[PDB]
């Protein structure tokens, strides 16, 4: 707010446009990052109403319809652990292109495709497969026969549930 | 519009050079933007007072340009490293890394040159038409439990077959497709059917 | 909107892909009434796999696809002259420029390093074959 | 106006009132000879780095 | 008396912008790593150690 | 290229790049991946 200063400023050439251009490029890059990291699914998959996953319990990571936002339990824990516009010079902040609900929907679609189809949804179209057989397919990947899994299924299910409980407690306790 | 990536680099370089050239016609507070006029219009004791002001302005312009060039060069090197990695892995071999050499199952790649860049033509395998079946983790035959050596057990409603996981090609279940492991009172979801012995 | 206020476009209750991003999940596009519309972007087509504990889907046919990937390798090499740019053809100017020490050589050094790495990039990208092979006639 | 360069013959169309000549980036091509109506192109003397 | 303020504030803006550019490059590298991990660890099974 | 600024030419001409991308393409077609490890 000075007509005298803004006229002396024009004698310096174009130092005032390069900074704006650089900051605009930074903003575009920050949008592109979020676009390329999460948006990797063509469709929006969702889990079947009945959860028969061979004994595995994904209720801690699946979205919670009761909350106003469709975030999971662990996401709700995470969003409360990070703390922190008031300036009124030529300083402003812009809102991100994708709201938090859109990010939550992306991470829900990815997880609900992973549970039901496995890795077939990343190549072509999602192909359904029972989770107990998908885990055998994954065990064969690391050079362990599938009869090891099929004869111990309850043990692996219990260990996975206990590990999820431990990770939830660790996130809830330590800051 | 496919080659925006390579056009952006050229545009950025040209625009930076244009700005650097255009920075010469600025007073920076001096009487004139050309020092030849200053030297031919005033005595040295104030000619130098104008000259050093011009010097400071132009030196600041050069330093800004050099810093921007350094940052852009770092970014270009970061991209060239990825290009070299893709040439080493996608072209000179077959890559099992998912979504690294194109969407789908990677088969081969072919390199093509371009102005200030490279272009890859990834060839990929994609399944097309699907079906529905009814699987089972294993099969009891005589109290035993046969698991597939490689593949899945599928049924078309009445008969049970064993097929590979990526392409429908059913075959009769026999002792050359399955292996035995213990009894079958532990597996969950097992269904028992006859197993042929050659 | 939540990203400001928009005048000249009409709100639509539908949802499509994003054409011109605006912010806070709002995108604008040129429809066909021949106007400009501002909607809420949609992530994609809804889908729900028919998961069941004893059901499988096995492909019966394939298709071969070819995909292009474009990425840059090297930028344009350049070099600039200190005195010729700052004090072009002026002895009285070059006799004051050197009072600033060595601000000159440390710019040409950086530019030379950039220029050398610009050739190193192409060398490491393309030169990966010991011999020049030939296809049969 | 002072300046160094090499003055070649020109093939360009001025207007009866236009005297000087500018370029894409603020470069000068002085034309109107104060004794005749010749057109002249001012291009800088060659330079490089050894 | 205003030229000094102009010079100081211009230098402050230049410094802030340069630091922001470097930090943005670092964040871009981290985002590329995250995208690669999402493509490989999640959408498939990785044989790369650690 | 008029105010003390010059553009240097690249070390590898556009023909050598084409020769490289032709050698790679002719090796891949006729030898598979075996030309990257040994001979
Ligand atoms: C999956 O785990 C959740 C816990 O994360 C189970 O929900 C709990 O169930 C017990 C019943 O013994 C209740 O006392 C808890 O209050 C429940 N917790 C929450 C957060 O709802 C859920 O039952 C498990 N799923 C199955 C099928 O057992
Ligand atoms: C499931 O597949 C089996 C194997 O092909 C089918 O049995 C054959 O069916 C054809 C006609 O559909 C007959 O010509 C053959 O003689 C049958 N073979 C045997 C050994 O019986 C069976 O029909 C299929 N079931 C369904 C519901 O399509
Ligand atoms: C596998 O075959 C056996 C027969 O050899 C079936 O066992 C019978 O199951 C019924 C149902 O509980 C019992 O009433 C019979 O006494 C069982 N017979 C024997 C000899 O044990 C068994 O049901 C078959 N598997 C499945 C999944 O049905
Ligand atoms: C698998 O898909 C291919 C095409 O992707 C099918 O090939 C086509 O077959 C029809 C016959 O119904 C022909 O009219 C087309 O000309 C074929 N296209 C090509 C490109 O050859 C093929 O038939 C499918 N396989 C099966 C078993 O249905
Ligand atoms: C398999 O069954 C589901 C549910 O009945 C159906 O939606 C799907 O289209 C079927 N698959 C095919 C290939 O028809
Ligand atoms: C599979 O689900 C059905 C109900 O849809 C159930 O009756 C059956 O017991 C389940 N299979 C196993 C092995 O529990
Ligand atoms: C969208 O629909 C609601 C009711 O569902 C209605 O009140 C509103 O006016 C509609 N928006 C527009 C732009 O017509
Ligand atoms: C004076 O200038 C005019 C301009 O064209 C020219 O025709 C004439 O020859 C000049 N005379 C002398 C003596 O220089």
């Amino acid at each position: 707010d000075s007509t005298e200063c803004s006229n002396l400023l024009l004698q310096y050439g174009s130092f005032c446009t390069q900074l704006n251009r650089a900051l605009t490029g930074i903003a575009v890059e920050q949008d592109k990052n979020t676009q390329e990291v999460f948006a990797q699914v063509k469709q929006i998959y969702k889990t079947p109403p009945i959860k028969d996953f061979g004994g595995f319990n994904f209720s801690q990571i699946l979205p919670d319809p009761s909350k106003p936002s469709k975030r999971s339990f662990i996401e709700d824990l995470l969003f409360n652990k990070v703390t922190l516009a008031q300036k009124f010079n030529g300083l402003t902040v812009l809102p991100p292109l994708l709201t938090d609900e859109m990010i939550a929907q992306y991470t829900s679609a990815l997880l609900a495709g992973t549970i039901t189809s496995g890795w077939t949804f990343g190549a072509g179209a999602a192909l359904q497969i029972p989770f107990a057989m998908q885990m055998a397919y994954r065990f064969n990947g690391i050079g362990v026969t599938q009869n090891v899994l099929y004869e111990n299924q309850k043990l692996i299910a219990n260990q996975f549930n206990s590990a999820i409980g431990k990770i939830q407690d660790s996130l809830s306790s330590t800051a | 519009s496919a080659l925006g990536k390579l056009q952006d680099v050229v545009n950025q370089n040209a625009q930076a050079l244009n700005t650097l050239v255009k920075q010469l016609s600025s007073n920076f507070g001096a009487i004139s933007s050309v020092l030849n006029d200053i030297l031919s219009r005033l005595d040295p004791p104030e000619a130098e007072v104008q000259i050093d002001r011009l010097i400071t302005g132009r030196l600041q312009s050069l330093q800004t340009y050099v810093t921007q060039q350094l940052i852009r060069a770092a970014e270009i090197r970061a991209s060239a490293n990825l290009a070299a990695t893709k040439m080493s892995e996608c072209v000179l071999g077959q890559s099992k890394r998912v979504d690294f050499c194109g969407k789908g199952y990677h088969l081969m790649s072919f390199p093509q040159s371009a102005p200030h860049g490279v272009v890859f033509l990834h060839v990929t395998y994609v399944p097309a038409q699907e079906k529905n079946f009814t699987t089972a983790p294993a099969i009891c035959h005589d109290g035993k439990a046969h698991f597939p050596r490689e593949g899945v057990f599928v049924s078309n409603g009445t008969h049970w077959f064993v097929t590979q996981r990526n392409f429908y090609e059913p075959q009769i279940i026999t002792t050359d497709n399955t292996f035995v492991s213990g009894n079958c009172d532990v597996v969950i979801g097992i269904v028992n059917n006859t197993v042929y012995d050659p | 909107t939540r990203a400001g206020c928009l005048i000249g476009a009409e709100h639509v209750n539908n949802s499509y892909e994003c054409d011109i991003p605006i912010g806070a999940g709002i995108c604008a596009s040129y429809q066909t009434s021949q106007s400009i519309i501002a909607y809420t972007m949609s992530l994609g087509a809804e889908n729900s796999v028919a998961y069941s504990n004893n059901s499988i889907a096995i492909p019966t046919n394939f298709t071969i696809s070819v995909t292009t990937e474009i990425l840059p390798v090297s930028m344009t090499k350049t070099s600039v002259d200190c005195t010729m740019y700052i004090c072009g053809d002026s002895t009285e100017c070059s006799n004051l420029l050197l009072q600033y020490g060595s601000f000159c050589t440390q710019l040409n050094r950086a530019l030379t390093g950039i220029a050398v790495e610009q050739d190193k990039n192409t060398q490491e990208v393309f030169a990966q074959v010991k011999q020049i092979y030939k296809t049969p006639p | 106006l002072t300046g160094t360069g090499v003055l070649t013959e020109s093939n360009k169309k001025f207007l009866p009132f236009q005297q000087f000549g500018r370029d894409i980036a603020d470069t000068t091509d002085a034309v109107r000879d104060p004794q005749t109506l010749e057109i002249l192109d001012i291009t800088p003397c060659s330079f490089g780095g050894v």
